[PDB]
């Protein structure tokens, strides 16, 4: 990986810095690194791609070194360097593609493609140079088993799920009490509804609780909390839990009461926020507990009083919402997010060549299945393929 | 390590420490002068070497 | 552009690295490159401005070289370098502004301002050095005629359009069947509504379809699909198509049925997802086809049955929605997006100096008009001005 | 700060570049800078902590210089360098944490920790080298009184406030007219409601206005305008102004009419957008003025006319929305935003070690209270802690 | 940990190999390693802490080397070696005990005692030699990010739980249908009971299902499957779910029908066994799904027909059971098992010295709570203490 | 384009002016330009592409220089010149056809075919001469 990243980094630097008219002093060390790469790769045969529709490519390296007598780079120097760079970039792209389409249940963090296995020899370690990217940095730290960190904007940490729980119900579904939620991506929208508006409740308070268990620990998280859940604030017809029938939901939104957001690690309270809306910080957590109360307004205007009768039928159903958005966070494990394209890159490569389903990843890289069952082996393979995807993106993108 | 210092030839750190009076320990087989003069101890000649 | 970028990068590196106390070993190559820039630019006369309210400015270059014998930089070295850095930064900013406010139809990719045209001469290529930024990298790839690529977080690919289509309508607008949508930025909300709740439909199922054509091909796109359109889920009063009257919409939301999202390239299916929500990947596409269904519930509770009568009047109107949000994408062509600020920079520079509308961009740099009619000429000019904007942003 | 940043960047470059098998030519300058840092730091005693639960830690530097290799680095070199790198990284992280948990009403931009005060001495200026990060660049510019710039994606500029104003009301709350808004983070969602649907309003037009005063000037801002405010588009029960009673809101959404977004700076109109939705550019502003209108539709279908009678009761209340989203902007002062983790890091460090509330920041580093009262002293302290947080993020 | 293991292994080898009359060639390398350890440890001061009732102990090393010039070892050599070996063994045992009684939440895998932290310095790396034991080998492989596993005979993977689920019940508890189970250590017993013997069930079949979610993934597991649960095969009086009353269970055992045992990893069926009993292999799994059916015997002799009437009362209740024993398995993480003494050793050391309850492990090192909430921090601390316990067990 | 036009112009001038019996003074500059073109194109491999039904064609250039030292051009000179000119004319026609059938939305003024892109290299600028059309 370090050698593959070093190849890609050297090629990107060569493309960016070996330009017409530039002083040789600007590229002297880069030229030496490029020549070291040429020397190390020369005389080696590589083969990439025998899985799915990925074609078998054979790679031979017999290239001359770049000159070092110039004081300023001219057109011909740049053209020869660009030809060599183009061949090397094609090779690196194919190696990355071959590595991204493979997975191992045993040692998924180790190289899978024979090209990367060959590059993992001692003779190629000379190609290794500056590992400054975030993903390669985390790769090296994880190899040494130091504390890693991946910064995500809108981390995709909640597997998609839209469901409801009925604490009070009956076959007519005209007097219901429960919660409905959507946990998708970086967003949780929850809403507790009472059809009776807590008319017969213990002090006219109905307590609702939602527990979301993250499959990985998030640290240093900025979270936007908003009182209302707009997803569960319009009339709906919802199929029953058994699917036998359908019930009607007609929410009238009341502000949530005694809102409490609890961020817990290993069942231990790390952060607590009471009646706090806007931007909050969850420094270290793996579970979110949102507890909110529907409180019947003691005083009602004639219209509000008309909404909530003392007994059935209940045509307007009281609802109190909550929206949680993890704007950004840090996680020791790789994750899909709105900013990076690693998951998109791996999925695109796999689909473009119709890679058969392996024994590790979901049936097609479905992120919901992956994050739902984010196993240690899945984590290892996912980190490997994401690092390869970033290496490829340095050049192909 | 005086052997490593001799081999490298880089006296930047040792020179910086000697100039700035930074306590140090020079390690290596060294010949030494046995001085029995108390006046030499008062004169602090051991620091002038 | 490569020379202008190299000037900007050299000046940025001079600002960052030429600091008090730093070893000369840390800036040796940078000082050499800075002196090369001084040598190349010396004896040259440039002129910027003369368009709109942008003032006409004249630039002369007669600067001494920086020292090279220091071991650690001191205050005097930093001030001496800073004088020249300030002058050069002002020159670069003015050249970038002058270029940002100009456009051409046939050859909009080529430099427009006489300053940048002069900088395109061979003798200035000596200033050229490291081109590592994303925009300059793509500029060089385009010039070499290689494949380009721009990463966009929430790409601004869909021009704003809030519209509707009524496949079944009457003058009284009491039994309506159709679909209403908003395509804004990276977001597509659609909602198909049937006022009769598909009671008289062939299979008690009403089929809704929405086709959105992207003006550029997006690749490696990550999208989030959700089964409800919150935008069209509350009651509203909507003008008629010709504005002659207004009709009433009173949605009651049912889950969409047989959801199928298809990402097409040149009319050919590239990706297809059925009954799949959450995160999906569209690897390469320029069109989106969202097909969903409204299925009348075979079994209903008394309240649900009360909602949907056998015949008119239809006071509650069944609706099924879809939300499709593109979070990230890669495009060969420049686009506005949330994270970057090139569109804002170009628009700000054009507005601040009251640039008369040109023959290429829409008046006021309005993005919706730009992306609705995103022609190759507009793409050329937009890439040029965006690259210049990024170069300027390196300094300003 | 510059010295601490230089230490942190030297150590990050040491981690990234001193790797097994790498050419010595790839790290020659880096090794020279690292050895200079070792020379400068050796023989100095530093103390960190002593505030809250942050432990008191003593740091002594007695490290030998990194060696040289003829051609390539080997494993022995890497381990020997890594020991020193680990110690220095621990020291830098501890110093950054010590500096993040401190504040001062007077001279908040100056170092507050003993370690950073010592590092600001002349003897350590040798360590200073390349200052290329955005935060350190802005720090250096602000030290020189030059124009600063921070680019934010979804800037956290609006303190949370879900409020309403009733321009027409009465104790029965059955014929109301006013506006309700949510200003949260980078988002404004306003909605003007009229229960009478402007039946008696002159010209059948009701004018709604919302003025939002940003606490800092935003430049080069990309803004998304959408006609409808989904937050205030569904029925709800809202407390009274004084909380003595609850009233009922039953929106029916109409297209906002004569929409006008004015972006103003110091009371002067800078940008105007009339009936323009989608992406717009606010080049320089500190005030947003959204003026829209509810226009009674002159023609109504029977279903629409049934909702808007000539007189009371008004069961359905007309509402016109407006959504404004700052996707990205540039501000001269540090702010929280969706993309960065500076606020999160500082808050986490303060919470973890139970730092008692100081005389500058609000308890718990709550952002709403901080941005509500964003004083210049608070700006200085927050910029200092944010810069230290970025310096620490380089390593940790 | 590697240096501590090396000390322990050197001392164990010295005890086993330094015997009277043995050729020095049999211990040449062992004596070289012993002298290397003496040289490395000489002149160092160690302290084993006072946590709990464990006494504070100070250790000094000023030992001379062992002779290397005898053809055969004699009584003098053995006595002289033993005098040093006793002190070193005492030091190693005390260090191991000090490390076993400590836990950390942030970094539970790093050494906790100051003695082991001192031994983790570079200067002691010379003591390191052969690491052949399973636990130290796994420690090193896991430090290398390599796939390693512990082999367990009767792994203690199932937290103790005796519970029942009543899918059909009533206040009088006379017509019940449900499941009873005990999951203890490596053993699962389940029994689905129907009081009516599926007289009214669709097609006279009642389906029972039991899902056991392992807290860690097991590989290459040998499992004995037997068609009856003797634990739930006799009359019982069982508390109710809320403990309000007690109900009567009077099983009459029928053969389980349509037995399907599935071993699943990430929700996918890795292994399936239908109507197979005896030894089966679960190659890789983290969930066990046992499905079985109570089938009413179509033909019954008069004695059998007397047991199952058409209606209540039901005095004989038809039960079908399964037993699943994990004879052997392999796990990435450490576990208690019937063969190894690591858990017993750690618990004994914690109990003997009255170590207070820490933040990681449950009180008294209770294995049910430990394996129930098997957090990553608990896994790290447990692996560390188990490795130390094995190291100590080499000597004590 | 200028290089392709210059190739076509040189070939047309050679066809019109290299005729039997003509004085060498009438073709001296033409012969020099023709030899310059031969030297520039010699050793270069070209390929006209297979877009549509246009056949994939491969072109190799290894030709001798047109002779000097004739007071009046004879039939042998015209024969050799005609052979070389015919091969070059076929090449130029195929390159022109390959370029005529290609288009790009952006940078449509630049050469599209690989042959014309190769001819746009600096090493072929020598072939360029009078651009009078
Ligand atoms: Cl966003
Ligand atoms: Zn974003
Ligand atoms: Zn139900
Ligand atoms: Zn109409
Ligand atoms: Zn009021
Ligand atoms: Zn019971």
């Amino acid at each position: 990986m370090d050698v593959l990243y070093s190849l890609s980094k050297t090629l990107k630097d060569a493309r960016d810095k070996i330009v017409e008219g530039t002083l040789y002093s600007n590229v002297s060390d880069l030229i030496q690194q490029f020549n070291q790469m040429i020397i190390t790769m020369n005389g080696n045969e590589f083969q990439t791609g025998g899985i799915g529709n990925l074609p078998i490519r054979n790679w031979n390296f017999d290239f001359g070194l770049l000159g070092t007598t110039l004081l300023n780079l001219d057109a011909n120097y740049v053209e020869t360097a660009r030809n060599t760079i183009d061949y090397f970039v094609d090779f690196v792209d194919n190696v990355c593609m071959d590595e991204m389409v493979r997975e191992s249940q045993r040692n998924g963090i180790a190289p899978q493609s024979d090209s990367l296995r060959k590059l993992s020899g001692i003779k190629f370690k000379r190609i290794n140079f500056d590992n400054s990217s975030e993903y390669i940095e985390n790769w090296n730290l994880q190899n040494r088993r130091q504390r890693t960190g991946f910064t995500f904007h809108k981390p995709n940490i909640f597997p998609y799920s839209a469901s409801f729980t009925l604490n009070r119900s009956q076959p007519a579904h005209d007097n219901l009490m429960g919660t409905m939620w959507l946990n998708a991506g970086s967003e949780i929208q929850v809403a507790g509804f009472d059809y009776s508006c807590a008319i017969n409740a213990p002090a006219n308070i109905q307590q609702f609780e939602h527990i979301v268990q993250l499959r990985r620990v998030l640290t240093t998280a900025t979270i936007t909390l908003l009182p209302d859940a707009e997803r569960f604030s319009f009339p709906r017809v919802i199929n029953s839990a058994d699917g036998a029938t359908t019930w009607y939901f007609n929410p009238v939104i009341l502000r949530p009461n005694n809102v409490e957001v609890e961020f817990l690690l290993n069942g231990q309270i790390i952060n607590t926020y009471q009646a706090r809306f806007g931007t909050i910080i969850a420094r270290n957590f793996d579970t979110i507990r949102l507890s909110f109360q529907l409180m019947r307004p003691p005083n009602m205007t004639p219209a509000v009083a008309a909404l909530f009768p003392n007994a059935q039928p209940f045509e307007h159903h009281a609802t109190v919402g909550l929206t949680l958005r993890i704007e950004s966070a840090v996680c020791e494990s790789v994750l899909a997010d709105a900013s990076k394209t690693m998951l998109a890159n791996v999925t695109s490569v796999r689909q473009e060549y119709a890679i058969p389903v392996g024994p590790v990843f979901p049936p097609g890289m479905n992120w919901t299945d992956l994050i739902t069952n984010y196993s240690p082996s899945r984590e290892d393979n996912l980190q490997r393929v994401f690092t390869v995807a970033s290496i490829r993106s340095m050049l192909v993108k | 390590n005086l052997e490593e210092l001799m081999r490298t030839g880089d006296y930047a750190q040792i020179t910086n420490m000697l100039l700035n009076n930074q306590p140090v320990a020079l390690v290596g087989a060294l010949p030494f002068i046995t001085d029995s003069s108390v006046i030499s101890l008062v004169a602090k000649l051991d620091a002038t070497v």
